[PDB]
């Protein structure tokens, strides 16, 4: 869903865990589905980390 | 409690939806939930039983996950899943039985079994799934202090009570006025009788009242009110008040007069039905008040006149009656009805495993005694045991 | 309710701790709390009153924050703080009075005033502060469905009842056996009398029993038991059971014999004391059964033997009494006691503003009736009004 994460370290860690074979299917699907939320009307942003 | 319910629910969904030939998309989310349950449970030891004759059993979890790839599930997949599901079902069964067989005076709402106390830990919260059953919904609502509600068909709200009251009496018991009643389950049958047929009463009318206070408030109750009590319409030989002797009762039934049924809450007349029979509704009430009268007929044909003399010998005794059934109702507290099997399940487990009489429930889970003294502690323990029993019934037939 | 309590608590802390000269390290955190309260309440409009004669008042909140750059706060700081404290205290006062003067048959725990409904919004939750008071503690506990406990100094648990039972009587009322009792607040005072002094009773012993059922389960109660009932030990002229006549009671007091005071919980005997007086402990009970006996003195000096003849005329009537006082106790539900003033505050507000009688509480908050019929809805509304009354008393006398 064209998601974003809060730091380059976070992105790299997510890539590593997504690729590794010992990850839970739930964790993999969550790393794939996790989304940020940018509310300009309220001047707020939430990012996964 | 919610964790135990969620284990039962995910196991039921696994035994139902995980079937041969089903699409992977039908069970993707269910398999996610199933693997969550397995991962959470693995590495834990549980101990169940040890009370009465319920055996002590130990449960150890090291199971493999389910890897769904086949486009349509095949026999191998179903067999592998059933291996895990059977063990988990046995575990849930034992946990539910061990929780049902226990009780406490203080903190009766909280888990009593050590297995359920352990399942209350924070780490098992990951299995919660969805709380859709009526009892679990009401459990959560009560825990948050929201107005709950249980819908009962023929609620067992009246403690069994078959009795009589003589307002006029004498040792001969040959000239009596009074009332007789049976309160049982969801039925009230009352009958006022007068041997003189109100010949000497003021206005040739005898008044009768029957007040029944319910141990809990019932709401949106559908009631059937019929104008005669069949249970007190035949000859009887009844023991005296003190059991010294017996007296003979030979009724002849007249229509009840000036019938008024009042459903009251906090001493206020919430509903009042005057001379109306059939199906009525009581929206909210904690006490029922039946009022009726025996009116001596002002005109009598010779056959009727022969029955009601003015001298002492009263071979036939005038009687009026009312029957009142609560076909359905709603109660905030847990009750026993004629449709649910939760009381039967709890009592059956206790009887089968010979659980010693505890400090809260009466011996044998006697419903009459329980409802006669339905204390708050008894209500808490009963709600807990009923909720876990309904959890158990999702997997045990 | 928690937000209302927190507004009152922060206002009390501000009015106690913001005094000229005090170091700012003594009020740093309090000023943070006060500024957050101001920020949250700012830009809000509330309306209070409009029930009975309670004035309709409007509250607009627009206040500047309190300063933070000061070592020892001075007269300017105190003045600027007190100007705001006065307005906030008045607002809390009116919100509490509005809450107290309202009741609801359904959801008596839910806020009734629209001001408190507003404060229930999640925006105001930031002002929660610390819920350290007993009543707010119990409010939170019962919201979570946890055990609640209120400690009372001689709780008002017995509904007022001054009455007498005549187990033996006749129209002349010159040969009477039975009991008199006064239950009131925390004192039971019972006295069994026999005009014949058990002359014709088996073993020359007359048995008296007195069962007092409480509406709520008391725990860890200290009870003073004394062997005489000073209230029923002087000559009386009592009107008959049906008010037709009056009968004379001329008592002479004997020691009660085979005294047994037992405290029962759902019919089971939790505590029992045999012929023991002074201070005793009832750990958990909801009924009190007092059994005692008039034993005709086996040996009598002539001045006593004259008093009790064999024939009918019984000038003096043997009487044996007990007095029981619950000095202190703990109850799950809310009650009125000697020390607290919550019942008084609620009744005072209702009387002062001429609040029409609602559906739940009896007229004038009659405690006798309120405790005689202590329904669940009444308990919910009473707990709500008592909690808000304590919140109010935290600021107003
Ligand atoms: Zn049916």
């Amino acid at each position: 869903d064209a998601g974003k994460v809060v730091d380059s370290e976070t992105a790299s860690i997510c890539d590593a865990i997504f690729q590794d074979e010992e990850t839970e299917g739930a964790v993999a699907r969550f790393i794939a589905e996790m989304r940020q939320r940018v509310q300009a009307d309220r001047n707020v942003v939430n990012y996964p980390s | 409690m919610d964790v135990l319910y969620s284990l039962s629910k995910t196991l039921k969904d696994a035994r139902d939806k995980i079937v041969e030939g089903t699409l992977y998309s039908n069970v993707s989310d269910l398999i996610q939930q199933f693997n969550q349950m397995i991962i959470t449970m693995n590495g834990n030891e549980f101990q169940t039983g040890g009370i009465g004759n319920l055996p002590i059993r130990n449960w150890n979890f090291n199971f493999g996950l389910l890897g769904t790839t086949l486009l349509n599930l095949d026999a191998n997949y179903v067999e592998t899943a059933r291996n895990t599901i059977d063990y988990f079902v046995d575990f849930v069964d034992n946990v539910c039985m061990d929780e049902m067989v226990r009780e406490s005076q203080r903190n009766g709402i909280a888990p009593q079994s050590d297995s359920l106390r352990k399942l209350s830990a924070i780490k098992f919260k990951r299995i919660n799934f969805d709380n859709s059953s009526e009892y679990i919904e009401n459990w959560n609502l009560q825990n948050r202090r929201q107005r709950t509600g249980f819908t009962f068909h023929k609620p067992n709200i009246f403690p069994y009570s078959a009795s009589f009251t003589l307002n006029r009496s004498q040792p001969a018991h040959d000239n009596l006025m009074g009332t007789m009643w049976l309160n049982a389950g969801s039925e009230i049958q009352v009958a006022g009788f007068d041997y003189s047929c109100a010949i000497n009463a003021p206005a040739n009318i005898q008044q009768f009242e029957h007040i029944v206070p319910l141990r809990r408030v019932l709401t949106t109750a559908t009631i059937t009110l019929l104008p005669d009590a069949e249970r007190f319409s035949f000859p009887r030989v009844i023991n005296s008040a003190d059991g010294a002797t017996t007296w003979f009762f030979n009724p002849v039934i007249l229509r009840p007069n000036n019938v008024e049924v009042e459903f009251l809450l906090n001493g206020q007349i919430i509903n009042t039905y005057q001379a109306r029979f059939g199906t009525i509704v009581a929206r909210n009430f904690d006490t029922i008040r039946l009022s009726f009268q025996l009116m001596r007929p002002p005109n009598m044909t010779p056959a009727v006149a022969v029955l009601f003399p003015n001298a002492q010998p009263f071979e036939h005794h005038a009687t009026v009656g009312l029957t009142l059934r609560i076909e359905s109702a709603v109660c905030e507290s847990v009750l026993a009805d004629a449709s649910e099997t939760l009381l039967a399940n709890v009592t059956s487990v206790r009887q089968e495993y010979a659980i010693p009489v505890g400090p809260v429930f009466p011996p044998g889970m006697n419903w009459t005694d329980l409802i006669t003294n339905y204390s708050p502690s008894r209500e808490d323990n009963l709600q807990r045991v009923f909720t876990v029993a309904s959890i158990r019934s999702m997997l045990i037939k």
